[PDB]
């Protein structure tokens, strides 16, 4: 939970900076695919738990 | 109990199809980027590799 | 004034081989952010250069 | 005195050009500055170049 | 005067090192140039230099 809080506020971060405009796409790509896989990381966590 | 865990494993198993479709689409921008990089000059070809 | 002559045209060669190695980045930084493959502000910092 | 003329109209527009990118970097980190996500440092820089 | 002349000539020779090793990298890049295992930009930039 943590982790996806961190991520998340990551990525929040360079969709203001691109929109904005400071980096290229590649790197919004690259955060949502980051984000990406935490969300699926936390959903098999749970399942652990369960 | 196995029935629990088979049908958790089919969610968990959905999710991880989601971020792998999202990472193969960062990873084909990143290439059309380098693809474009070495058309133009700013890039090698080990890049595209 | 002659000796004077050659350091001004000097002078002047190396400005211009900056202005000219400036202007190709230009363009190739042009070329690349059609699309949204650089910043734009690498693209900024090559016009001011 | 014309030739003195066209130098430092030259000299004012390099330095009108380092300005105009300045104000460019410093306005992008001010409109980025409202949700915490640069440090004060940063553009406390920026403000300064 | 001679002091004068021994401080142009030692200024001289500073100058020709800097030529000379710059190119020897621009030597160097040109080989790599023809196998697509350098990008253009920094063959350019040596060029420039």
């Amino acid at each position: 939970q943590a982790q996806k809080e961190a991520i998340y506020r990551q990525l929040d971060q360079t969709t203001q900076r691109f929109n904005v405009g400071l980096v290229a796409i590649t790197d919004v790509q690259n955060a949502r695919a980051q984000y990406d896989t935490v969300l699926a990381n936390e959903v098999t966590a749970r399942n652990n738990l369960d | 109990q196995t029935v629990r865990s088979s049908f958790n494993n089919i969610n968990a198993s959905i999710s991880s199809i989601n971020a792998y479709k999202q990472a193969v689409v960062s990873a084909q921008s990143s290439l059309d980027a380098m693809e474009a990089g070495y058309s133009v000059g700013t890039r090698t070809i080990v890049d595209v590799l | 004034y002659q000796a004077t002559y050659d350091s001004a045209k000097g002078d002047l060669a190396k400005a211009q081989a900056a202005a000219n190695i400036a202007q190709l980045t230009v363009n190739r930084y042009q070329k690349l952010l059609g699309t949204q493959y650089i910043s734009k502000q690498e693209y900024d910092q090559a016009l001011a250069d």
